[PDB]
């Protein structure tokens, strides 16, 4: 039980202060499921995960299991993976193709739209089947990516994303042919709070430019040289979304950092030649120098996170205040050469897998933070979100929106402020952009 | 992946012991964090592979493991494996500094001779116990399918190919900072 | 807080609706231990488990560990397996024979009746020993089966069962020799709410007669017979207890269902011959054709389930809202042929043990239901319990009481309505029949 | 059950290897769901037994295991085992569809020659690692007391008797949908 | 929420009654971190665990991770092992020597005093470093032992300890050279409340003098002896602190009991010869005959426990109401013969390690108590703490303070009463002695 | 402790089989609570040692294990072991009455011959699976470094020295009431 007044006093974006109880409180988590996950747009995957009629993927919206399924009319429907009879999981495999869905408990049959079509012994024991199908969700697509929302009142995907879209287009709108997803999706379990992981991809380049990824960079450079040949990137920018708590960060004029992570063949694909020149033409309407933007990180609040330069993308599944699941996958340009696709695949595995040289260290920090927060004193004083306070502005030649320096917590402050807003305001009448 | 095609005639007693002792020595290198010594066992043409496993209905069991062009937990070459060795031996490699405490129990060693002399295809099962920091315990179980070569080295053999079939879909562990 | 008003709205038998929160809520669970398990008749086993003086069986009443022990006066006593000094378990083994009970902590000694007889250094350090023995429970037997209850204000066992007794008598009262329990008690753990397990044996034949146990039946039917033969039983009935939330279901005139589960030799024993004829005579005061009654299931509220035709019997122990322990054992007629005792033994192991061809699929269902109920939206809409609504009547020529069709949820609505009353109504003054 | 009565004269290296290999081959059939191939190893006169274990005081230690006329986790003949294979290979056998991911790590193999030539009493230890669906992990550990016969099949042996002594009282798993 | 009235009713010192909910309740535990651990003097170890400058020991205060580190000026500072930026653990190893501490997340650098001395990109993105170092605790030393406390208002160690100091000095003040800690600190987890462990070393000699440690005694006594030949110690005394809930217990004139646990050499060292006579001359200001005081147990409230005669010292780290961690080390007189130091090391491992012949039995009892308390009825009736009620007085010719018989619970009643006061009284104005 | 020093000249097949069969027989004795039988294997000069293990930075990795004059989990002579056997076979030994259920899975056996004929230094890996009462499970893993003499007893070998390197810092079990 939390009064709106007490919620608002957990995030101070003016002073740059965070109450560490937001990562650990059980009661606050139960509210997050209702007030954040129960009405935000959540990423479920890519249009190419379900390319044929009847193709499906079993995923999650918060702690609610759901079913992505392509229909006959080429649309994607998302419904709760729960039978209304007695709660049994309708779809029991991770992915595949279905001609229908049947409940294993009492045999309630559903078509691929989630509509209840057959109930055993209905004539004999029964009630309207049209009212007892699983709960449906609003489905919306942004340039390949599939999002879902339960709330009928919630803003449409476009309005929800707002001025964060140009920054998503850096990864997605590079070809008229669109992006495709590389097969396979990595699932692992980290015992930390989702806000740590979502904030890092939203606002934390600071960790990659300091100590966290010293060994990761060491893994990416030639055998004969060490970190004393590795220069620190200090040029770049950060973006805070006008509304929604989305955020992005990137390096400018720093091709060396892309090379260390993604190798020479990706670097050249991203920065030179026809595909990079085509991307620059297509993305020109935003004014951004896309060819000079590297090491980009982004979070679409709440739990949709990606690294546009690396084509890495992930969903964070909440599992209590002290646990998440990470579901990661990778994209490529549909028409990109086979060798470029392969390099994006290889390096994503090397870097951002559960055992990736970068990822290992990210998760290592989060584990020890969550453990600390078990203590009384560890939650007694506020955390410092004071980085880059009052230094951002909307007047920038190259980058649209509220833009500041690459090492800053403006997007972080925006993320938590929006989190606070969604948690303290019950109606979309006050919350809407 | 289907059952390992064991040869009709079993490997000789000398050979069965040679392969077994190779794995016991190899596990000793890993459990005592001799990452430099272990890396020297890998040939330059090494493919170190560990596919994803998905839950599939019996009717779709041929889609269980990920493929050549899909994501994997590991899909490594000699060059990339060395980077990983360079990270784990690093003092600024946080995920393994302080290091974990690993135990590779190795059994189920089935040896198959190939069409190339001194080259062998070997199946083995394992349980990897991993203990980290204060209370973290991660238990892995799986299967190794290696192509091993007779080598003029310390352990008697070198590794040309390794596929690790891990008994997991979602990793219960927060990372895979250990080698298999 | 949970007001009586809020609890009443969780179960609606008139509409056939159930709030999913009842299977997940932590504070609702704590009230079940008090209002349900703290005052209901809970099964602990059979008399033959403790046939001689000093024979004991360590078991549970809710989450309270209890000792069921036979006395010098041939009665059975049930006391709390906790020393009142500092909490230690008095009885530290599963079963056996005792002359006394001694606490391993400080040496406080008890006789087999549970009285505190000796305290070490009582003369020097000490208080009256008569008041410091473990909390006792009321104990009552019904034709072999032993029940317990803490509440001295709760109705006696015979009253508590009411018109459920006839359907128990199908299993319990077949011979003047009585039933004996087969040695051994299977124990295993399922991550699911107890009400799922209780409801299924109370009212749910719909799961066995549709999809859950297709493979269980496949394992039972002759090797030359594939599944497309096996005849699905339809003839049958269901009983709802007038009071108590008890229920039972059975097939009528379909020996082929008993054939698949229990084999040909048991089918003969239950339907043909002197033994089957004797049972129908003995149960003549009920007027039931018990030789026609097969595939029976039954629950005595809250956690005493059994399968009368198969002689399978099971106690559910609650372990939080998200977990139970299944304690299973089997009965046989004391004077039954050795071959019949062996067939009931083999087929109970084969079908209804932890590795049984039936039980495997029951557990698989319940695990996924409890997984789904972790979600917010999965607890946001009611579950359908509308089957056989208004279809029952209390004037059946063959079966006494509130009787409906085999596939119905009338007994379920009774089980949940009684549960609801147990939780909302503080005093037995309004609760009792 | 008491310590297994191994012979003072230990089985020759040729026999030790043959038995060990058979179990490794058997574990490869089970972990890769070759259920029809596995069932072919079982003799018509097989007894497949796995008794209950209870917590008894030392003084009543002889009552630790359930007997031949008591309940068990498994007590199977050829007929009933056949029914279990039919379920486990079925598209509607929900408990193993989607199938589980198991690992049988076999070690501690002790071979004893019987009064019958080409028939051996074999003691072995195992950990069975079982991984279901998303995050379910059940770890079983125990020993097996087998009576094996030399047979004319792809594995070299047949299974005449199997008793599994499982190191559990209350089972921590929701079911036993795997074979041991 | 727990009212001060409800807290006061949980422990009855007058009647000798304990509400068993104090061991299980989650709400009471959260308050224990605030009201007990957040302002108590808690043992972190010994001065010899950190001899040189920059030497550290990572340990806990409640569930708050802390760093004990020796300074340049030979003092010891204790600070929270948490970075005030985003919460990462500053010191990531158990022990060793440090030139500085650095946060692995964003490289916030700290000196050995625990002050934030370097922030990467401070000039570019920032706030005063002197203000943002991790929270510091009060550090106090008592004859080699290192205690720490968060509350600036709490009394000092000497005041907090009170008339319990004499009984501490039996272990700590035997030689002018002082005590040194044998290297190595054992750590193991027991699923039981901390209060059971604290009380057992505070008041519970009763368990060792009856049933718990019959088999531990059997392990110590010569192969020729059977258990029935081993004399059971009865003579002795129990101390209850004037303030703080501290308590000790010891046997008087019982050399045989020390012989069994610690062997012939230690028993000789403790009672006879030059070193034993020097200890009695140093502790003459108390008047106690230390050469006759064997088998001593003691607790400094809340979670500091030791066995002064055995030199075994242990800290209980709370991990919820249902779990503790046990961190154990041992002491020796710095100038004691190497033969004696070795004998002390041997028998401390043999008896009091996680695999000790005594310890095994202690945790065995505690596991089942905590298990039993999961039940509703197990917490419905008060526990008996009536042993030695109204039997202790302050005028004992040999031992200072409130002294009763060795098998009593006056110390325990004193512990739980102070616990009650700590939980019910917010201000140190009422609590201070 | 550093990687075990296996000789380049591997131990013979006859010798490799004997030591393995000795460890399999040993584990049988322990897993069936034949403690007096197992104790008879221990030589009069036995040193039974299990050191503490700590979390250290790589630069201080030589402080990982506790030493000769530090505390340990076990540091036992023949005399102190004798008391432990008396306790574990005693009715009033509550920690093992009712007794636990254990499984010692032994593998990774490497044999080294010493300067003294018929005396061998042996390295072996293990998982010890402990199950107690209703639902307690503690899973231990590690390696054992033994000195073994050829002995004129039932098992043909006696234990001269044993170090157990356990893969834990903080012990997740409440006690070590079992033998490694
Ligand atoms: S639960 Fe879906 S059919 Fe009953
Ligand atoms: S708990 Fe103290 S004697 Fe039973
Ligand atoms: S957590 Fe950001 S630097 Fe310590
Ligand atoms: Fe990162
Ligand atoms: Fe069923
Ligand atoms: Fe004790």
């Amino acid at each position: 039980n939390w009064t709106p007044e007490a919620i608002r006093g957990l995030v101070d974006q003016e002073k740059g202060l965070l109450d560490p109880r937001i990562y650990a409180d059980q009661s606050l988590y139960e509210l997050e499921l209702e007030r954040v996950f129960g009405r935000s747009w959540l990423l479920l995957g890519h249009e190419s995960h379900v390319p044929e009629t009847g193709d499906f993927l079993a995923t999650y919206m918060g702690e609610d299991p759901v079913v992505m399924v392509r229909q006959k009319d080429k649309s994607i429907k998302v419904f709760l993976n729960q039978c209304r009879h007695r709660g049994m999981r309708i779809c029991r495999s991770d992915a595949g193709n279905a001609k229908a869905f049947t409940c294993s408990y009492h045999g309630w049959a559903y078509d691929i739209a989630g509509k209840l079509v057959n109930v055993p012994f209905e004539k004999e024991a029964f009630f309207d089947k049209a009212e007892w199908g699983p709960l449906q969700a609003r489905v919306a697509t942004y340039k390949g990516l599939v999002f879902a929302n339960w709330d009928v009142q919630a803003p449409d995907l476009e309005t929800y994303l707002g001025d964060a879209r140009p920054y998503m287009d850096v990864m997605l709108d590079r070809t008229p042919a669109g992006t495709v997803a590389i097969g396979g999706m990595q699932k692992w379990v980290i015992p930390c709070n989702w806000k740590f992981a979502a904030e890092q991809f939203c606002s934390d380049m600071y960790h990659a430019g300091t100590t966290t990824h010293l060994s990761g960079i060491l893994a990416g450079i030639p055998p004969e040289m060490d970190l004393s040949q590795a220069q620190i990137p200090t040029k770049g920018n950060q973006f805070r979304a006008a509304w929604g708590g989305h955020g992005s960060g990137w390096y400018v004029d720093e091709p060396g950092s892309l090379l260390a992570v993604m190798g020479p063949k990706v670097t050249q694909y991203w920065t030179e030649g026809p595909a990079a020149e085509l991307a620059e033409q297509r993305l020109g309407h935003t004014g951004m120098p896309v060819r000079r933007m590297v090491g980009q990180h982004m979070t679409i609040f709440p739990t949709c996170s990606f690294l546009p330069t690396f084509n890495n993308i992930r969903i964070w599944h909440p599992r209590g205040p002290n646990e998440i699941e990470v579901w990661a996958f990778t994209l490529v340009d549909a028409d990109a050469p086979a060798e470029i696709k392969e390099e994006y695949r290889r390096h994503n595995i090397r870097n951002f897998s559960a055992g990736g040289v970068f990822e290992q260290d990210d998760g290592e920090n989060w584990v020890e933070i969550q453990k600390g927060l078990r203590g009384y004193k560890a939650k007694s004083q506020p955390l410092n979100a004071q980085m880059g306070l009052g230094r951002s502005q909307t007047g920038h030649p190259d980058f649209p929106g509220n833009v500041g320096y690459v090492y800053a917590e403006e997007a972080a402050r925006g993320m938590y402020h929006h989190w606070m807003r969604m948690m303290s305001e019950p109606s979309w009448a006050t919350l809407k952009p | 992946f289907k059952t390992f095609e064991w040869p009709s005639k079993a490997a000789g007693l000398e050979l069965q012991n040679e392969i077994e002792q190779f794995y016991y020595r190899e596990a000793q290198l890993l459990d005592h964090r001799a990452y430099e010594a272990w890396f020297a066992l890998l040939d330059k043409d090494i493919h170190y592979f560990m596919p994803l496993r998905t839950n599939r209905m019996i009717r779709e069991g041929e889609l269980e493991y990920s493929g050549d062009q899909d994501l994997a937990h590991f899909d490594e070459t000699h060059e990339t494996m060395y980077g990983r060795i360079r990270k784990v031996t690093s003092d600024v490699g946080w995920a393994e500094n302080p290091p974990s405490r690993t135990r590779h129990l190795v059994s189920n060693v089935i040896v198959k001779e190939t069409a190339t002399p001194d080259t062998f295809e070997v199946n083995s099962a394992f349980i990897l116990y991993r203990n980290r920091l204060e209370r973290q315990v991660d238990i892995f179980a799986g299967e190794r399918r290696d192509v091993l070569r007779r080598a003029d080295n310390n352990l008697g053999f070198s590794i040309a190919k390794r596929t690790i079939l891990l008994d997991a879909s979602t990793l219960l562990s927060n990372n895979l900072s250990m080698f298999f």
